Protein backbone atom coordinates (compact mmCIF):
# COMPACT_ATOMS: atom_id res chain seq x y z
CA UNK A 1 0.00 0.00 0.00
CA UNK A 2 3.26 2.57 0.98
CA UNK A 3 4.48 1.88 -2.72
CA UNK A 4 1.19 1.95 -4.68
CA UNK A 5 0.13 5.11 -2.75
CA UNK A 6 3.68 6.54 -3.18
CA UNK A 7 3.54 7.63 0.66
CA UNK A 8 4.81 6.52 3.53
CA UNK A 9 1.30 7.56 5.86
CA UNK A 10 -1.56 5.46 4.18
CA UNK A 11 -5.50 6.53 5.29
CA UNK A 12 -8.09 4.27 7.14
CA UNK A 13 -9.37 1.91 4.34
CA UNK A 14 -9.07 -0.86 1.69
CA UNK A 15 -6.58 -0.21 -0.95
CA UNK A 16 -5.81 -1.86 -4.53
CA UNK A 17 -2.31 -2.93 -4.94
CA UNK A 18 0.10 -3.62 -7.99
CA UNK A 19 1.86 -6.57 -7.70
CA UNK A 20 5.31 -6.52 -6.03
CA UNK A 21 5.37 -10.06 -4.06
CA UNK A 22 6.56 -12.35 -6.68
CA UNK A 23 9.80 -11.94 -8.56
CA UNK A 24 10.87 -15.24 -10.72
CA UNK A 25 13.98 -16.77 -10.08
CA UNK A 26 14.24 -19.56 -12.51
CA UNK A 27 14.51 -19.62 -16.73
CA UNK A 28 12.98 -22.41 -19.07
CA UNK A 29 13.50 -22.44 -23.01
CA UNK A 30 11.83 -25.22 -25.32
CA UNK A 31 12.71 -25.33 -28.86
CA UNK A 32 12.09 -28.31 -31.25
CA UNK A 33 13.95 -31.50 -31.23
CA UNK A 34 16.49 -30.16 -34.28
CA UNK A 35 20.43 -30.32 -34.03
CA UNK A 36 21.40 -30.49 -37.79
CA UNK A 37 23.40 -28.13 -38.82
CA UNK A 38 21.54 -25.53 -41.30
CA UNK A 39 23.39 -25.43 -44.65
CA UNK A 40 24.61 -22.40 -44.14
CA UNK A 41 28.09 -23.63 -46.23
CA UNK A 42 26.02 -24.13 -49.51
CA UNK A 43 24.29 -20.94 -49.50
CA UNK A 44 27.37 -18.66 -48.40
CA UNK A 45 30.52 -20.46 -49.58
CA UNK A 46 29.30 -21.75 -53.45
CA UNK A 47 31.50 -21.35 -56.17
CA UNK A 48 28.85 -19.70 -58.13
CA UNK A 49 26.09 -17.60 -57.47
CA UNK A 50 23.32 -16.59 -59.54
CA UNK A 51 23.13 -13.05 -61.23
CA UNK A 52 21.01 -10.33 -59.65
CA UNK A 53 18.47 -10.44 -62.57
CA UNK A 54 17.57 -14.04 -61.75
CA UNK A 55 17.92 -13.81 -57.99
CA UNK A 56 18.80 -17.44 -56.41
CA UNK A 57 15.96 -18.23 -53.38
CA UNK A 58 17.03 -21.10 -51.03
CA UNK A 59 14.72 -22.55 -48.57
CA UNK A 60 16.23 -23.27 -45.20
CA UNK A 61 14.39 -25.55 -42.82
CA UNK A 62 14.52 -28.73 -40.43
CA UNK A 63 17.96 -27.51 -39.16
CA UNK A 64 19.40 -25.30 -36.32
CA UNK A 65 20.87 -21.61 -37.36
CA UNK A 66 23.70 -21.33 -35.71
CA UNK A 67 25.23 -18.02 -37.09
CA UNK A 68 28.41 -18.47 -34.91
CA UNK A 69 30.00 -21.27 -37.25
CA UNK A 70 30.71 -18.55 -40.07
CA UNK A 71 32.76 -15.86 -37.93
CA UNK A 72 36.11 -17.89 -38.36
CA UNK A 73 35.78 -18.77 -42.43
CA UNK A 74 34.40 -15.34 -43.65
CA UNK A 75 33.31 -11.43 -42.60
CA UNK A 76 30.46 -9.66 -43.71
CA UNK A 77 30.69 -6.36 -44.50
CA UNK A 78 27.66 -5.55 -44.15
CA UNK A 79 25.34 -6.75 -41.34
CA UNK A 80 21.51 -5.26 -40.94
CA UNK A 81 18.35 -6.37 -39.54
CA UNK A 82 15.22 -5.17 -39.97
CA UNK A 83 12.21 -6.03 -37.47
CA UNK A 84 14.52 -8.18 -35.80
CA UNK A 85 17.55 -7.04 -33.84
CA UNK A 86 20.83 -8.48 -34.15
CA UNK A 87 21.31 -9.30 -30.65
CA UNK A 88 18.33 -11.72 -29.54
CA UNK A 89 18.47 -13.73 -33.02
CA UNK A 90 20.42 -17.38 -31.39
CA UNK A 91 17.25 -17.14 -28.51
CA UNK A 92 14.67 -16.61 -31.30
CA UNK A 93 13.00 -18.85 -33.43
CA UNK A 94 11.95 -18.58 -37.47
CA UNK A 95 9.17 -20.19 -39.19
CA UNK A 96 10.04 -19.85 -42.73
CA UNK A 97 13.39 -18.79 -43.79
CA UNK A 98 14.02 -18.21 -47.57
CA UNK A 99 18.02 -17.22 -48.63
CA UNK B 1 7.98 -16.51 -27.47
CA UNK B 2 9.99 -15.05 -23.99
CA UNK B 3 7.18 -14.86 -21.23
CA UNK B 4 7.03 -14.41 -17.17
CA UNK B 5 3.88 -16.37 -16.14
CA UNK B 6 2.26 -19.32 -15.23
CA UNK B 7 1.43 -22.32 -17.28
CA UNK B 8 -0.84 -25.07 -17.04
CA UNK B 9 -2.56 -27.69 -18.98
CA UNK B 10 -4.94 -26.85 -21.90
CA UNK B 11 -8.01 -28.26 -23.13
CA UNK B 12 -7.98 -26.24 -26.50
CA UNK B 13 -7.70 -27.80 -29.76
CA UNK B 14 -5.20 -26.55 -32.32
CA UNK B 15 -4.93 -27.00 -36.04
CA UNK B 16 -1.87 -28.24 -37.66
CA UNK B 17 -0.79 -25.20 -39.11
CA UNK B 18 -1.22 -22.70 -36.18
CA UNK B 19 0.73 -22.75 -33.33
CA UNK B 20 -0.10 -20.00 -30.87
CA UNK B 21 -3.38 -19.32 -29.82
CA UNK B 22 -4.24 -15.68 -28.47
CA UNK B 23 -8.02 -15.12 -26.47
CA UNK B 24 -7.62 -11.48 -26.71
CA UNK B 25 -5.59 -9.88 -29.27
CA UNK B 26 -2.92 -7.96 -26.89
CA UNK B 27 -1.57 -11.37 -25.25
CA UNK B 28 -0.63 -14.55 -26.06
CA UNK B 29 -2.97 -17.31 -24.15
CA UNK B 30 -2.12 -20.82 -25.39
CA UNK B 31 0.77 -21.80 -27.24
CA UNK B 32 2.01 -25.39 -28.61
CA UNK B 33 5.14 -27.13 -26.53
CA UNK B 34 7.86 -28.20 -29.13
CA UNK B 35 8.90 -31.00 -28.15
CA UNK B 36 5.82 -32.95 -26.52
CA UNK B 37 2.52 -31.71 -28.94
CA UNK B 38 0.07 -31.17 -25.80
CA UNK B 39 -1.14 -28.01 -25.67
CA UNK B 40 0.06 -25.55 -22.70
CA UNK B 41 -1.94 -22.30 -22.06
CA UNK B 42 -0.42 -19.15 -19.77
CA UNK B 43 -2.22 -17.77 -17.23
CA UNK B 44 -0.60 -14.72 -15.76
CA UNK B 45 2.12 -14.59 -13.35
CA UNK B 46 -0.31 -12.33 -11.23
CA UNK B 47 -4.04 -13.51 -10.40
CA UNK B 48 -6.67 -11.20 -9.53
CA UNK B 49 -4.99 -8.11 -7.43
CA UNK B 50 -4.89 -8.20 -3.59
CA UNK C 1 -17.20 -14.83 0.84
CA UNK C 2 -18.53 -13.96 -1.88
CA UNK C 3 -15.96 -11.83 -3.51
CA UNK C 4 -13.28 -13.62 -2.12
CA UNK C 5 -11.27 -14.89 0.99
CA UNK C 6 -10.28 -13.17 3.65
CA UNK C 7 -7.10 -13.66 5.57
CA UNK C 8 -6.05 -11.11 8.66
CA UNK C 9 -9.39 -10.51 10.39
CA UNK C 10 -11.30 -13.16 12.64
CA UNK C 11 -15.12 -13.24 12.16
CA UNK C 12 -17.54 -12.29 14.18
CA UNK C 13 -21.05 -13.72 14.46
CA UNK C 14 -22.36 -9.91 16.02
CA UNK C 15 -23.23 -7.59 13.28
CA UNK C 16 -22.00 -4.05 13.47
CA UNK C 17 -22.20 -0.90 11.39
CA UNK C 18 -19.79 -0.92 8.41
CA UNK C 19 -16.42 0.79 8.72
CA UNK C 20 -14.72 -0.29 5.97
CA UNK C 21 -16.48 -1.64 2.73
CA UNK C 22 -14.98 -5.08 1.80
CA UNK C 23 -17.76 -6.22 0.03
CA UNK C 24 -20.74 -8.92 -0.91
CA UNK C 25 -22.00 -7.78 2.61
CA UNK C 26 -18.71 -7.99 4.54
CA UNK C 27 -17.57 -5.30 6.20
CA UNK C 28 -14.21 -4.92 8.99
CA UNK C 29 -13.41 -2.35 11.47
CA UNK C 30 -10.62 -2.16 13.83
CA UNK C 31 -11.94 -3.21 17.45
CA UNK C 32 -10.78 -4.89 20.42
CA UNK C 33 -6.31 -6.61 22.07
CA UNK C 34 -7.47 -4.84 19.14
CA UNK C 35 -7.87 -6.16 16.03
CA UNK C 36 -9.35 -5.83 12.87
CA UNK C 37 -12.61 -8.28 12.72
CA UNK C 38 -14.55 -8.72 9.73
CA UNK D 1 38.95 2.10 -24.61
CA UNK D 2 41.24 2.06 -27.18
CA UNK D 3 41.74 -1.18 -29.76
CA UNK D 4 42.35 -2.02 -33.11
CA UNK D 5 40.37 -4.12 -35.37
CA UNK D 6 39.52 -5.04 -38.99
CA UNK D 7 37.20 -2.59 -41.18
CA UNK D 8 34.55 -5.16 -41.47
CA UNK D 9 34.13 -5.27 -37.53
CA UNK D 10 33.70 -1.48 -37.23
CA UNK D 11 30.26 -2.12 -37.56
CA UNK D 12 30.27 -4.44 -34.99
CA UNK D 13 31.72 -1.93 -32.71
CA UNK D 14 27.91 0.05 -32.30
CA UNK D 15 25.53 -1.11 -29.35
CA UNK D 16 23.05 -4.13 -30.36
CA UNK D 17 24.79 -5.82 -33.13
CA UNK D 18 26.64 -9.08 -33.55
CA UNK D 19 30.01 -10.84 -34.34
CA UNK D 20 33.49 -12.11 -33.41
CA UNK D 21 34.08 -8.47 -31.74
CA UNK D 22 30.66 -8.20 -29.99
CA UNK D 23 30.27 -11.41 -28.18
CA UNK D 24 33.83 -12.62 -27.64
CA UNK D 25 35.72 -9.43 -27.52
CA UNK D 26 34.35 -6.44 -27.18
CA UNK D 27 30.36 -4.93 -25.92
CA UNK D 28 29.02 -1.64 -25.82
CA UNK D 29 26.29 -1.79 -23.08
CA UNK D 30 23.18 -1.39 -24.63
CA UNK D 31 22.33 2.45 -23.00
CA UNK D 32 26.31 3.27 -23.89
CA UNK D 33 26.08 7.49 -23.71
CA UNK D 34 29.09 8.37 -25.11
CA UNK D 35 31.23 7.75 -28.86
CA UNK D 36 33.03 5.68 -31.15
CA UNK D 37 35.55 7.19 -33.04
CA UNK D 38 37.57 4.44 -35.94
CA UNK D 39 39.82 5.97 -38.44
CA UNK D 40 42.29 3.59 -41.10
CA UNK D 41 45.74 3.09 -39.74
CA UNK D 42 47.20 0.87 -42.89
CA UNK D 43 50.54 2.97 -42.37
CA UNK D 44 51.36 2.62 -39.05
CA UNK D 45 49.79 -0.97 -37.85
CA UNK D 46 50.11 -2.69 -40.98
CA UNK D 47 53.89 -4.06 -41.96
CA UNK D 48 55.44 -5.96 -45.23
CA UNK D 49 55.48 -9.52 -44.49
CA UNK E 1 3.32 -11.66 -19.02
CA UNK E 2 6.53 -9.38 -20.26
CA UNK E 3 10.04 -10.25 -19.41
CA UNK E 4 10.96 -6.25 -17.99
CA UNK E 5 7.54 -6.66 -15.87
CA UNK E 6 8.90 -4.50 -12.78
CA UNK E 7 10.86 -1.75 -15.70
CA UNK E 8 6.92 -1.16 -17.02
CA UNK E 9 5.66 -0.78 -13.30
CA UNK E 10 8.17 1.58 -12.34
CA UNK E 11 7.90 3.71 -15.51
CA UNK E 12 4.03 3.37 -15.81
CA UNK E 13 2.23 2.46 -12.88
CA UNK E 14 1.55 5.29 -11.29
CA UNK E 15 -0.65 6.19 -14.16
CA UNK E 16 -2.65 3.56 -14.48
CA UNK E 17 -3.11 4.04 -10.85
CA UNK E 18 -4.93 7.32 -10.43
CA UNK E 19 -7.04 5.65 -13.54
CA UNK E 20 -7.80 2.49 -11.41
CA UNK E 21 -8.41 4.72 -8.50
CA UNK E 22 -10.37 7.01 -10.58
CA UNK E 23 -12.39 3.05 -11.47
CA UNK E 24 -12.43 2.71 -8.00
CA UNK E 25 -13.91 5.88 -6.97
CA UNK E 26 -17.30 4.67 -9.52
CA UNK E 27 -17.57 1.86 -7.58
CA UNK E 28 -18.12 3.35 -4.28
CA UNK E 29 -20.46 6.33 -5.99
CA UNK E 30 -22.53 3.65 -7.37
CA UNK E 31 -22.27 1.67 -3.85
CA UNK E 32 -22.98 5.13 -2.12
CA UNK E 33 -26.14 5.91 -4.76
CA UNK E 34 -27.55 1.86 -3.79
CA UNK E 35 -27.14 2.99 -0.21
CA UNK E 36 -29.13 6.48 -0.61
CA UNK E 37 -31.76 5.00 -2.32
CA UNK E 38 -32.58 1.69 -0.65
CA UNK E 39 -31.06 2.05 2.81
CA UNK E 40 -33.18 5.86 4.15
CA UNK E 41 -34.56 4.15 7.55
CA UNK E 42 -32.57 1.92 9.05
CA UNK E 43 -34.96 0.02 11.13
CA UNK E 44 -35.98 -3.82 10.32
CA UNK E 45 -39.36 -4.74 11.00
CA UNK E 46 -41.18 -8.09 10.75
CA UNK E 47 -43.15 -9.09 7.54
CA UNK E 48 -46.96 -9.08 9.58
CA UNK E 49 -48.14 -12.73 9.09
CA UNK F 1 -10.63 -11.76 -15.61
CA UNK F 2 -7.77 -12.53 -17.86
CA UNK F 3 -10.14 -12.49 -21.18
CA UNK F 4 -10.58 -9.09 -20.35
CA UNK F 5 -7.34 -7.99 -19.90
CA UNK F 6 -7.76 -7.02 -16.11
CA UNK F 7 -11.05 -5.71 -16.28
CA UNK F 8 -12.77 -7.67 -13.30
CA UNK F 9 -16.51 -6.77 -11.89
CA UNK F 10 -16.35 -5.94 -8.51
CA UNK F 11 -19.58 -7.38 -6.57
CA UNK F 12 -21.88 -4.30 -4.57
CA UNK F 13 -21.29 -4.36 -0.98
CA UNK F 14 -25.62 -4.43 -0.72
CA UNK F 15 -26.45 -8.24 -1.95
CA UNK F 16 -29.67 -8.83 -3.53
CA UNK F 17 -30.67 -10.83 0.16
CA UNK F 18 -30.27 -7.34 1.98
CA UNK F 19 -31.90 -5.20 -0.51
CA UNK F 20 -35.08 -7.32 -0.46
CA UNK F 21 -34.98 -7.06 3.31
CA UNK F 22 -35.24 -3.48 3.25
CA UNK F 23 -37.67 -3.09 0.61
CA UNK F 24 -39.55 -5.62 2.89
CA UNK F 25 -39.10 -3.45 5.89
CA UNK F 26 -40.19 -0.57 4.07
CA UNK F 27 -43.39 -2.38 3.28
CA UNK F 28 -43.99 -3.69 6.60
CA UNK F 29 -43.65 -0.05 8.06
CA UNK F 30 -45.66 1.90 5.17
CA UNK F 31 -48.29 -1.04 5.83
CA UNK F 32 -48.49 -1.18 9.16
CA UNK F 33 -46.67 2.17 10.44
CA UNK F 34 -47.86 5.27 8.37
CA UNK F 35 -45.46 7.83 8.36
CA UNK F 36 -44.42 7.11 12.08
CA UNK F 37 -42.18 4.91 10.60
CA UNK F 38 -38.81 6.73 9.86
CA UNK F 39 -39.25 9.04 13.13
CA UNK F 40 -38.13 6.99 15.90
CA UNK F 41 -40.30 3.95 17.18
CA UNK G 1 47.44 -7.83 -41.34
CA UNK G 2 49.23 -7.01 -45.14
CA UNK G 3 49.42 -3.69 -46.64
CA UNK G 4 48.69 -5.78 -50.05
CA UNK G 5 44.61 -6.89 -48.22
CA UNK G 6 41.78 -5.06 -49.03
CA UNK G 7 39.71 -2.20 -47.17
CA UNK G 8 37.84 -4.92 -45.28
CA UNK G 9 41.23 -6.32 -44.08
CA UNK G 10 43.07 -2.96 -43.37
CA UNK G 11 43.72 -2.27 -39.83
CA UNK G 12 41.18 0.23 -37.91
CA UNK G 13 42.33 1.86 -34.57
CA UNK G 14 38.79 2.34 -32.37
CA UNK G 15 38.42 4.85 -29.69
CA UNK G 16 35.48 4.83 -27.47
CA UNK G 17 34.63 7.45 -25.48
CA UNK G 18 32.25 6.53 -22.57
CA UNK G 19 30.97 9.65 -19.97
CA UNK G 20 28.67 9.65 -17.77
CA UNK G 21 26.34 13.26 -18.73
CA UNK G 22 24.39 15.42 -15.26
CA UNK G 23 24.61 13.43 -13.08
CA UNK G 24 28.20 14.26 -10.98
CA UNK G 25 30.62 17.13 -10.37
CA UNK G 26 32.55 17.69 -13.80
CA UNK G 27 36.29 17.47 -14.44
CA UNK G 28 36.65 18.02 -17.87
CA UNK G 29 34.77 20.37 -20.42
CA UNK G 30 34.30 21.87 -23.86
CA UNK G 31 36.11 24.95 -25.30
CA UNK G 32 33.06 27.51 -24.70
CA UNK G 33 34.93 30.38 -22.55
CA UNK G 34 33.07 31.30 -18.74
CA UNK G 35 31.77 34.89 -18.42
CA UNK G 36 30.82 36.85 -15.29
CA UNK G 37 27.67 35.03 -13.07
CA UNK G 38 24.14 37.32 -13.02
CA UNK G 39 22.03 37.37 -10.24
CA UNK G 40 18.28 37.36 -9.72
CA UNK G 41 17.89 37.55 -13.80
CA UNK G 42 16.06 36.10 -16.31
CA UNK G 43 19.02 35.17 -18.60
CA UNK G 44 20.26 31.99 -20.64
CA UNK G 45 22.40 30.23 -18.44
CA UNK G 46 24.47 27.14 -19.15
CA UNK G 47 26.20 25.67 -15.42
CA UNK G 48 28.21 22.99 -16.17
CA UNK G 49 26.79 21.91 -19.55
CA UNK H 1 -41.28 -5.87 -21.16
CA UNK H 2 -41.49 -2.19 -20.21
CA UNK H 3 -38.46 -3.54 -18.22
CA UNK H 4 -36.09 -3.35 -20.34
CA UNK H 5 -34.65 0.36 -19.15
CA UNK H 6 -32.73 -1.67 -16.74
CA UNK H 7 -31.66 -3.94 -19.10
CA UNK H 8 -30.34 -1.08 -21.39
CA UNK H 9 -28.15 -0.42 -18.73
CA UNK H 10 -26.44 -3.68 -18.62
CA UNK H 11 -26.05 -3.94 -22.18
CA UNK H 12 -24.46 -0.48 -22.50
CA UNK H 13 -21.83 -1.60 -19.51
CA UNK H 14 -21.94 -4.93 -21.99
CA UNK H 15 -21.14 -2.86 -25.29
CA UNK H 16 -18.72 -0.51 -23.51
CA UNK H 17 -16.52 -3.66 -22.63
CA UNK H 18 -16.64 -4.78 -26.10
CA UNK H 19 -15.56 -1.32 -27.32
CA UNK H 20 -12.73 -1.80 -24.70
CA UNK H 21 -11.31 -4.83 -25.28
CA UNK H 22 -11.77 -3.99 -29.37
CA UNK H 23 -9.07 -1.06 -28.83
CA UNK H 24 -6.89 -3.79 -27.40
CA UNK H 25 -6.79 -5.21 -30.80
CA UNK H 26 -5.18 -2.48 -32.43
CA UNK H 27 -1.40 -2.11 -32.38
CA UNK H 28 -1.31 1.49 -32.28
CA UNK H 29 0.97 1.47 -34.94
CA UNK H 30 3.16 -0.74 -33.71
CA UNK H 31 5.56 -3.55 -34.74
CA UNK H 32 3.16 -6.38 -33.34
CA UNK H 33 -0.20 -6.10 -30.92
CA UNK H 34 1.50 -8.54 -28.78
CA UNK H 35 3.45 -7.12 -25.90
CA UNK H 36 5.94 -10.18 -25.56
CA UNK H 37 6.24 -10.70 -29.29
CA UNK H 38 7.65 -6.71 -28.92
CA UNK H 39 9.91 -7.85 -26.29
CA UNK H 40 11.32 -10.92 -27.75
CA UNK H 41 11.68 -9.81 -31.37
CA UNK H 42 14.16 -7.13 -30.88
CA UNK H 43 16.72 -5.46 -28.68
CA UNK H 44 15.54 -3.25 -25.70
CA UNK H 45 17.18 0.54 -26.99
CA UNK H 46 14.93 0.00 -30.20
CA UNK H 47 12.42 -1.58 -27.59
CA UNK H 48 11.48 1.44 -25.46
CA UNK H 49 9.98 3.57 -28.10
CA UNK H 50 7.56 0.24 -29.51
CA UNK H 51 6.56 -0.20 -25.94
CA UNK H 52 5.97 2.78 -25.30
CA UNK H 53 3.91 3.79 -28.03
CA UNK H 54 1.69 0.22 -27.47
CA UNK H 55 1.10 0.68 -23.88
CA UNK H 56 0.42 4.27 -24.37
CA UNK H 57 -2.34 3.34 -26.82
CA UNK H 58 -3.84 0.72 -23.94
CA UNK H 59 -3.41 3.64 -21.58
CA UNK H 60 -5.24 6.14 -23.82
CA UNK H 61 -8.04 3.20 -24.48
CA UNK H 62 -8.31 2.76 -20.25
CA UNK H 63 -8.52 6.34 -20.21
CA UNK H 64 -11.14 6.74 -22.62
CA UNK H 65 -13.06 3.73 -20.93
CA UNK H 66 -12.76 5.97 -17.74
CA UNK H 67 -14.40 9.02 -19.41
CA UNK H 68 -17.18 6.43 -21.02
CA UNK H 69 -17.85 5.07 -17.46
CA UNK H 70 -18.10 8.79 -15.69
CA UNK H 71 -20.62 9.69 -17.89
CA UNK H 72 -22.51 7.32 -17.68
CA UNK H 73 -21.81 7.05 -13.82
CA UNK H 74 -23.58 10.77 -13.79
CA UNK H 75 -26.56 9.88 -15.68
CA UNK H 76 -26.63 7.00 -13.10
CA UNK H 77 -26.34 8.51 -10.31
CA UNK H 78 -28.63 11.38 -11.52
CA UNK H 79 -31.42 8.72 -11.82
CA UNK H 80 -30.19 7.34 -8.49
CA UNK H 81 -31.05 10.91 -6.92
CA UNK H 82 -34.23 10.99 -8.44
CA UNK H 83 -35.39 7.18 -7.19
CA UNK H 84 -33.89 8.62 -3.57
CA UNK H 85 -35.98 11.53 -4.03
CA UNK H 86 -39.15 9.14 -4.68
CA UNK H 87 -38.02 7.06 -1.89
CA UNK H 88 -38.43 10.47 0.44
CA UNK H 89 -41.04 12.05 -0.91
CA UNK H 90 -43.81 9.68 -1.51
CA UNK H 91 -42.56 5.72 0.24
CA UNK H 92 -42.24 7.64 3.30
CA UNK H 93 -44.35 10.15 3.16
CA UNK H 94 -47.52 12.18 0.82
CA UNK H 95 -46.44 13.92 -1.93
CA UNK H 96 -48.41 16.75 -2.86
CA UNK H 97 -45.92 17.15 -6.19
CA UNK H 98 -48.31 16.89 -9.48
CA UNK H 99 -47.38 14.19 -12.16
CA UNK I 1 -13.22 10.09 14.89
CA UNK I 2 -15.67 12.33 13.71
CA UNK I 3 -15.74 15.13 11.08
CA UNK I 4 -13.79 12.59 8.56
CA UNK I 5 -16.24 13.64 5.64
CA UNK I 6 -13.95 16.98 5.50
CA UNK I 7 -10.76 15.44 6.66
CA UNK I 8 -10.96 12.91 3.54
CA UNK I 9 -12.12 15.87 1.19
CA UNK I 10 -8.48 17.14 2.25
CA UNK I 11 -6.61 14.33 1.99
CA UNK I 12 -8.38 13.01 -1.32
CA UNK I 13 -6.90 16.68 -2.65
CA UNK I 14 -3.67 15.89 -1.18
CA UNK I 15 -3.49 12.67 -2.84
CA UNK I 16 -4.64 13.35 -6.12
CA UNK I 17 -1.32 16.06 -5.97
CA UNK I 18 0.80 13.95 -4.90
CA UNK I 19 -0.53 11.36 -7.07
CA UNK I 20 0.46 13.98 -9.80
CA UNK I 21 3.75 14.55 -8.90
CA UNK I 22 4.68 11.11 -8.69
CA UNK I 23 3.43 10.52 -12.22
CA UNK I 24 5.38 13.86 -13.37
CA UNK I 25 8.19 12.12 -11.92
CA UNK I 26 8.40 9.36 -14.20
CA UNK I 27 11.05 9.75 -17.34
CA UNK I 28 7.72 9.07 -19.85
CA UNK I 29 10.10 6.65 -21.60
CA UNK I 30 12.45 9.69 -22.69
CA UNK I 31 15.94 9.66 -22.23
CA UNK I 32 16.14 12.00 -19.42
CA UNK I 33 13.20 12.30 -16.67
CA UNK I 34 14.64 15.94 -17.15
CA UNK I 35 13.56 18.31 -19.65
CA UNK I 36 16.58 20.69 -19.49
CA UNK I 37 19.23 17.47 -19.73
CA UNK I 38 17.63 16.97 -22.87
CA UNK I 39 17.91 20.09 -24.30
CA UNK I 40 21.54 20.46 -22.90
CA UNK I 41 22.81 17.26 -24.95
CA UNK I 42 20.49 16.36 -27.76
CA UNK I 43 20.89 18.52 -31.11
CA UNK I 44 17.03 19.46 -31.83
CA UNK I 45 15.47 17.53 -34.90
CA UNK I 46 15.92 14.13 -33.16
CA UNK I 47 15.52 16.06 -29.87
CA UNK I 48 11.85 16.75 -30.67
CA UNK I 49 10.84 13.06 -30.15
CA UNK I 50 11.98 13.03 -26.70
CA UNK I 51 10.60 16.45 -26.03
CA UNK I 52 6.98 15.63 -27.44
CA UNK I 53 7.24 12.34 -25.69
CA UNK I 54 7.82 13.64 -21.65
CA UNK I 55 5.48 16.55 -22.84
CA UNK I 56 2.43 15.16 -23.78
CA UNK I 57 2.84 12.00 -21.30
CA UNK I 58 2.91 14.75 -18.77
CA UNK I 59 0.00 16.44 -20.26
CA UNK I 60 -1.64 13.20 -20.42
CA UNK I 61 -1.33 13.00 -16.51
CA UNK I 62 -2.33 16.03 -16.06
CA UNK I 63 -5.88 14.55 -18.07
CA UNK I 64 -6.06 12.22 -15.62
CA UNK I 65 -5.56 14.75 -12.52
CA UNK I 66 -8.75 16.75 -14.17
CA UNK I 67 -10.59 13.84 -14.46
CA UNK I 68 -10.26 12.79 -10.81
CA UNK I 69 -10.71 16.08 -9.92
CA UNK I 70 -14.43 15.68 -12.07
CA UNK I 71 -15.14 12.50 -10.27
CA UNK I 72 -14.30 14.61 -7.20
CA UNK I 73 -16.12 17.24 -7.90
CA UNK I 74 -19.31 15.45 -9.15
CA UNK I 75 -19.42 13.67 -5.52
CA UNK I 76 -19.36 17.36 -4.08
CA UNK I 77 -21.86 18.75 -6.16
CA UNK I 78 -24.03 15.83 -5.08
CA UNK I 79 -23.10 16.44 -1.46
CA UNK I 80 -23.10 20.30 -1.81
CA UNK I 81 -26.95 19.93 -3.84
CA UNK I 82 -28.18 17.95 -0.52
CA UNK I 83 -26.52 20.80 1.59
CA UNK I 84 -28.59 23.58 -0.31
CA UNK I 85 -31.50 21.92 -0.71
CA UNK I 86 -31.59 21.51 3.06
CA UNK I 87 -30.58 24.92 3.87
CA UNK I 88 -33.52 25.68 1.37
CA UNK I 89 -35.90 23.01 3.50
CA UNK I 90 -34.66 22.28 6.50
CA UNK I 91 -33.21 25.38 8.33
CA UNK I 92 -35.57 28.26 6.33
CA UNK I 93 -38.70 25.74 6.28
CA UNK I 94 -40.35 23.04 7.65
CA UNK I 95 -39.88 19.82 5.98
CA UNK I 96 -42.70 16.92 5.88
CA UNK I 97 -40.32 14.75 4.60
CA UNK I 98 -39.35 11.91 6.42
CA UNK I 99 -35.23 11.66 7.58
C1 LIG J 1 34.57 -22.91 -47.92
O1 LIG J 1 35.17 -23.86 -48.79
C2 LIG J 1 36.59 -23.77 -48.76
C3 LIG J 1 37.17 -24.80 -49.72
O2 LIG J 1 36.79 -26.10 -49.27
C4 LIG J 1 37.08 -24.06 -47.35
O3 LIG J 1 38.51 -23.98 -47.30
C5 LIG J 1 36.49 -23.05 -46.38
O4 LIG J 1 36.91 -23.34 -45.04
C6 LIG J 1 34.98 -23.16 -46.47
N1 LIG J 1 34.33 -22.24 -45.57
C7 LIG J 1 33.39 -22.67 -44.73
C8 LIG J 1 32.13 -21.86 -44.68
O5 LIG J 1 33.55 -23.67 -44.05
C1 LIG K 1 13.15 -35.15 -28.23
O1 LIG K 1 14.17 -36.04 -27.78
C2 LIG K 1 14.00 -36.41 -26.42
C3 LIG K 1 15.13 -37.36 -26.02
O2 LIG K 1 15.09 -38.51 -26.87
C4 LIG K 1 12.67 -37.12 -26.25
O3 LIG K 1 12.50 -37.47 -24.87
C5 LIG K 1 11.54 -36.21 -26.68
O4 LIG K 1 10.28 -36.89 -26.58
C6 LIG K 1 11.79 -35.82 -28.13
N1 LIG K 1 10.72 -34.97 -28.61
C7 LIG K 1 10.25 -35.06 -29.86
C8 LIG K 1 9.90 -36.45 -30.32
O5 LIG K 1 10.12 -34.09 -30.58
C1 LIG L 1 -21.70 -18.48 14.68
O1 LIG L 1 -22.76 -19.25 14.12
C2 LIG L 1 -22.31 -20.38 13.38
C3 LIG L 1 -23.49 -21.12 12.77
O2 LIG L 1 -23.04 -22.16 11.90
C4 LIG L 1 -21.47 -21.29 14.28
O3 LIG L 1 -20.95 -22.41 13.55
C5 LIG L 1 -20.32 -20.51 14.88
O4 LIG L 1 -19.60 -21.36 15.79
C6 LIG L 1 -20.83 -19.30 15.64
N1 LIG L 1 -19.66 -18.56 16.04
C7 LIG L 1 -19.50 -18.01 17.24
C8 LIG L 1 -19.22 -18.96 18.37
O5 LIG L 1 -19.55 -16.80 17.41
Amino acid sequence: TKCTLKSFTVEKGIYQTSNFRVQPTESIVRFPNITNLCPFGEVFNATRFASVYAWNRKRISNCVADYSVLYNSASFSTFKCYGVSPTKLNDLCFTNVYA
Amino acid sequence: LTGTGVLTESNKKFLPFQQFGRDIADTTDAVRDPQTLEILDITPCSFGGV
Amino acid sequence: TRAGCLIGAEHVNNSYECDIPIGAGICASYQTSQSIIA
Amino acid sequence: DSFVIRGDEVRQIAPGQTGKIADYNYKLPDDFTGCVIAWNSNNLDSKVG
Amino acid sequence: DSTECSNLLLQYGSFCTQLNRALTGIAVEQDKNTQEVFAQVKQIYKTPP
Amino acid sequence: AQKFNGLTVLPPLLTDEMIAQYTSALLAGTITSGWTFGAGA
Amino acid sequence: FQPTNGVGYQPYRVVVLSFELLHAPATVCGPKKSTNLVKNKCVNFNFNG
Amino acid sequence: SALGKLQDVVNQNAQALNTLVKQLSSNFGAISSVLNDILSRLDPPEAEVQIDRLITGRLQSLQTYVTQQLIRAAEIRASANLAATKMSECVLGQSKRVD
